[PDB]
């Protein structure tokens, strides 16, 4: 009634990257207790985008993380009111992305609202040149702090060339009402682009995420 | 044992009578425990009755329980109360409470990681 074993979501993003404004609207579905989800996203303003899709793809759903039975699933516990998160990503060539997100449960669906700001990407780097090829699998190190949940990630983007482009990521997740925090644990994440049209104005994504104890 | 569950209230009652079961959750995560009631009659499958979220704010009832059972939560004591009205003989069973830390309140038994020992309801 709050969270079924199968749940749909709607997402809206408004963003800019190096000053290029855009909007994206999407719909997805997944199995929140199995840690799996898919979404289809559409660029509704600002398309086609002059930058790599991959810097957007991790901003489109942490209600869909499989947790062990003995770890409180802080973000699921926050619903129906939900939670907010704030993220900063520092890319190795100076690019910066800051993201703020609102998550709620309305009429049996999750509703995601995202605001994104990317700045200082080199005009000759892989993001503005669209030279990226998807994210390697990640491990998000989770820990409680200041009454919030924090996650840190060393994220690695593959390049069409071969080789690497790294980002350091830190996210704060906060429930809209007090919720019991877990201890430290890790979330293993894999995000795939499963389909896209030639210019990435329509993209389909798949993500699997699983929480694991990092001690014991 | 981060959640311990203790059911009580099992008793003999006459057809058409009513009983109030309770389940007290204790342990570090008792305050985040969503609790579900399941019943198992002798030589039969466990079946969902009703569940209520950790906040006491969302409730979900099997069709058999709608209109006649009421599930509520006292958040002071992390205790849930199942008021069962209009009981029939086929309601005879062991009633178990189960909990989870993921805000799940539906019928899939595998999503409940913590189980009580059960309490016997007999209607006759």
């Amino acid at each position: 009634a709050i969270i079924k074993e199968f749940m749909r979501f709607k997402v809206h993003m408004e963003g800019s990257v190096n000053g290029h404004e855009f909007e994206i609207e999407g719909e997805g579905e997944g199995r929140p207790y199995e840690g799996t989800q898919t979404a289809k996203l559409k660029v509704t303003k600002g398309g086609p985008l002059p930058f790599a899709w991959d810097i957007l793809s991790p901003q489109f759903s942490k209600a869909y993380v499989k947790h062990p039975a003995d770890i409180p699933d802080y973000l699921k516990l926050s619903f129906p009111e939900g939670f907010k998160w704030e993220r900063v990503m520092n890319f190795e060539d100076g690019g910066v992305v800051t993201v703020t997100q609102d998550s709620s449960l309305q009429d049996g669906e999750f509703i995601y609202k995202v605001k994104l700001r990317g700045t200082n990407f080199p005009s000759d780097g892989p993001v503005m040149q669209k030279k990226t090829m998807g994210w390697e699998a990640s491990s998000e190190r989770m820990y409680p702090e200041d009454g919030a949940l924090k996650g840190e990630i060393k994220q690695r983007l593959k390049l069409k060339d071969g080789g690497h482009y790294d980002a350091e990521v830190k996210t704060t997740y906060k429930a809209k009402k007090p919720v019991q925090l877990p201890g430290a644990y890790n979330v293993n994440i894999k995000l795939d682009i499963t389909s896209h049209n030639e210019d990435y104005t329509i993209v389909e994504q798949y993500e699997r995420a699983e929480g694991r104890h990092s001690t014991g | 044992a981060q959640v311990q569950l203790v059911e009580s209230g099992g008793s003999l009652v006459q057809p058409g009578g009513s009983l109030r079961l309770s389940c007290a959750a204790s342990g570090r995560f008792a305050e985040s425990s969503s609790m579900g009631w399941f019943r198992q009659a002798p030589g039969k499958e466990r079946e969902f009755v009703a569940a209520i979220s950790w906040s006491g704010g969302a409730t979900n009832y099997a069709d058999s329980a709608k209109g006649r059972f009421t599930l509520s939560r006292d958040n002071t004591k992390n205790t849930v109360y199942l008021q069962m009205n209009s009981l029939k003989p086929d309601d005879t069973a062991v009633y178990y409470c189960a909990a989870n830390l993921g805000n799940y309140i539906s019928s899939n038994q595998r999503l409940y990681g913590y189980w009580g020992q059960g309490t016997q309801v007999t209607v006759s």
